[PDB]
Protein backbone atom coordinates (compact mmCIF):
# COMPACT_ATOMS: atom_id res chain seq x y z
CA UNK A 1 0.00 0.00 0.00
CA UNK A 2 1.09 3.65 -1.06
CA UNK A 3 0.70 6.41 1.63
CA UNK A 4 1.23 9.86 0.69
CA UNK A 5 -0.09 13.02 1.34
CA UNK A 6 -3.87 13.49 1.16
CA UNK A 7 -6.35 16.53 0.21
CA UNK A 8 -8.58 18.30 2.44
CA UNK A 9 -10.26 21.29 1.85
CA UNK A 10 -13.30 21.00 3.56
CA UNK A 11 -14.43 24.82 4.06
CA UNK A 12 -12.30 26.43 1.37
CA UNK A 13 -11.21 29.64 3.90
CA UNK A 14 -13.55 31.68 2.03
CA UNK A 15 -12.03 33.19 -1.23
CA UNK A 16 -11.64 37.09 -0.42
CA UNK A 17 -14.05 37.94 1.99
CA UNK A 18 -14.67 41.81 3.36
CA UNK A 19 -14.33 41.98 6.66
CA UNK A 20 -14.77 46.04 7.33
CA UNK A 21 -18.01 47.01 8.03
CA UNK A 22 -19.78 50.40 9.48
CA UNK A 23 -20.08 50.00 13.14
CA UNK A 24 -21.21 52.00 15.63
CA UNK A 25 -21.34 55.72 13.99
CA UNK A 26 -23.83 56.42 11.00
CA UNK A 27 -23.44 59.63 9.98
CA UNK A 28 -26.30 62.48 11.27
CA UNK A 29 -26.48 60.18 14.57
CA UNK A 30 -23.53 61.14 15.66
CA UNK A 31 -23.89 64.83 15.15
CA UNK A 32 -27.14 64.34 17.64
CA UNK A 33 -24.88 63.02 20.36
CA UNK A 34 -22.08 65.41 19.34
CA UNK A 35 -23.81 68.72 19.50
CA UNK A 36 -26.01 67.88 22.35
CA UNK A 37 -23.21 67.02 24.58
CA UNK A 38 -22.05 70.57 23.81
CA UNK A 39 -25.28 72.38 24.69
CA UNK A 40 -25.68 70.34 27.53
CA UNK A 41 -22.01 71.25 28.14
CA UNK A 42 -23.03 75.29 28.35
CA UNK A 43 -26.11 74.52 30.11
CA UNK A 44 -24.60 72.99 32.95
CA UNK A 45 -21.91 75.16 33.27
CA UNK A 46 -23.25 78.27 32.96
CA UNK A 47 -25.51 77.17 36.23
CA UNK A 48 -22.22 76.61 38.43
CA UNK A 49 -21.11 80.44 37.45
CA UNK A 50 -24.58 81.52 38.42
CA UNK A 51 -24.14 79.98 41.87
CA UNK A 52 -20.28 81.57 41.47
CA UNK A 53 -22.06 84.82 41.53
CA UNK A 54 -23.93 84.64 45.16
CA UNK A 55 -20.57 83.59 46.47
CA UNK A 56 -18.93 86.65 44.19
CA UNK A 57 -20.90 89.44 46.11
CA UNK A 58 -20.66 88.39 49.81
CA UNK A 59 -16.86 87.74 48.95
CA UNK A 60 -16.51 91.39 48.43
CA UNK A 61 -19.06 91.76 51.03
CA UNK A 62 -16.75 91.46 53.67
CA UNK A 63 -14.13 93.92 52.65
CA UNK A 64 -16.84 96.67 52.70
CA UNK A 65 -17.90 95.05 56.15
CA UNK A 66 -14.49 95.32 57.77
CA UNK A 67 -13.94 98.91 58.51
CA UNK A 68 -11.53 98.10 61.19
CA UNK A 69 -9.34 96.82 58.97
CA UNK B 1 -29.64 78.62 -6.08
CA UNK B 2 -26.86 79.47 -7.79
CA UNK B 3 -24.19 80.35 -4.34
CA UNK B 4 -26.32 79.05 -1.47
CA UNK B 5 -27.02 75.58 -2.71
CA UNK B 6 -24.02 75.21 -5.71
CA UNK B 7 -21.20 76.23 -3.35
CA UNK B 8 -22.12 74.19 0.26
CA UNK B 9 -21.82 70.47 -0.88
CA UNK B 10 -18.87 70.93 -2.97
CA UNK B 11 -16.92 72.90 0.11
CA UNK B 12 -18.32 69.66 2.21
CA UNK B 13 -16.20 67.66 -0.36
CA UNK B 14 -12.93 69.96 -0.82
CA UNK B 15 -11.46 71.31 2.22
CA UNK B 16 -14.14 70.15 4.80
CA UNK B 17 -12.76 71.84 7.74
CA UNK B 18 -13.18 75.89 6.31
CA UNK B 19 -17.07 75.05 6.42
CA UNK B 20 -16.36 75.07 10.28
CA UNK B 21 -13.95 77.89 10.47
CA UNK B 22 -16.83 80.40 8.84
CA UNK B 23 -20.02 78.83 10.64
CA UNK B 24 -19.18 78.48 14.50
CA UNK B 25 -16.75 82.15 13.96
CA UNK B 26 -19.46 83.87 12.57
CA UNK B 27 -22.54 82.60 14.59
CA UNK B 28 -20.46 83.78 17.44
CA UNK B 29 -20.92 87.60 16.26
CA UNK B 30 -24.58 86.92 15.06
CA UNK B 31 -25.74 85.19 19.09
CA UNK B 32 -25.08 88.02 21.42
CA UNK B 33 -27.20 90.34 19.31
CA UNK B 34 -30.12 88.81 18.85
CA UNK B 35 -30.71 86.00 21.95
CA UNK B 36 -32.06 87.96 25.64
CA UNK B 37 -30.02 86.30 28.03
CA UNK B 38 -26.61 88.89 27.45
CA UNK B 39 -28.51 91.93 29.28
CA UNK B 40 -28.38 89.89 32.39
CA UNK B 41 -24.49 89.26 32.40
CA UNK B 42 -24.20 92.67 32.04
CA UNK B 43 -25.77 93.62 35.60
CA UNK B 44 -24.14 91.60 37.48
CA UNK B 45 -20.86 92.81 36.60
CA UNK B 46 -21.49 96.35 37.55
CA UNK B 47 -23.56 95.07 40.93
CA UNK B 48 -20.43 92.95 42.46
CA UNK B 49 -18.06 95.71 43.94
CA UNK B 50 -14.06 95.64 43.43
CA UNK B 51 -13.59 98.27 45.99
CA UNK B 52 -15.78 99.37 49.29
CA UNK B 53 -18.61 101.11 49.04
CA UNK B 54 -18.64 104.94 49.47
CA UNK B 55 -21.29 106.95 52.38
CA UNK B 56 -22.97 110.17 51.10
CA UNK B 57 -24.62 112.52 53.76
CA UNK B 58 -27.92 112.14 54.36
CA UNK B 59 -29.68 115.85 53.33
CA UNK B 60 -33.21 114.68 51.62
CA UNK B 61 -32.80 111.50 50.06
CA UNK B 62 -34.62 109.08 48.58
CA UNK B 63 -34.23 104.84 48.16
CA UNK B 64 -31.55 105.14 50.37
CA UNK B 65 -31.45 104.09 54.10
CA UNK B 66 -29.08 102.24 56.72
CA UNK B 67 -26.48 99.02 56.52
CA UNK B 68 -29.11 96.60 57.75
CA UNK B 69 -31.23 94.82 55.49
CA UNK B 70 -34.15 97.31 54.40
CA UNK B 71 -35.76 98.46 51.27
CA UNK B 72 -33.86 100.80 49.75
CA UNK B 73 -31.56 101.13 46.33
CA UNK B 74 -31.38 98.88 43.69
CA UNK B 75 -29.83 95.68 45.10
CA UNK B 76 -29.72 92.75 43.12
CA UNK B 77 -31.49 89.72 43.43
CA UNK B 78 -32.00 88.41 40.04
CA UNK B 79 -32.22 84.32 39.90
CA UNK B 80 -32.33 82.99 43.44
Amino acid sequence: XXXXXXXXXXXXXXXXXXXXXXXXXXGYSMFAVGIGALLFGYWSMMKWNRERRRLQIEDFEARIALMPL
Amino acid sequence: AERVAAFLKNVWAKEPVLVASFAIAGLAVILPTLSPYTKYSLMINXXXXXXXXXXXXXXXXXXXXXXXXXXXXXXXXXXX
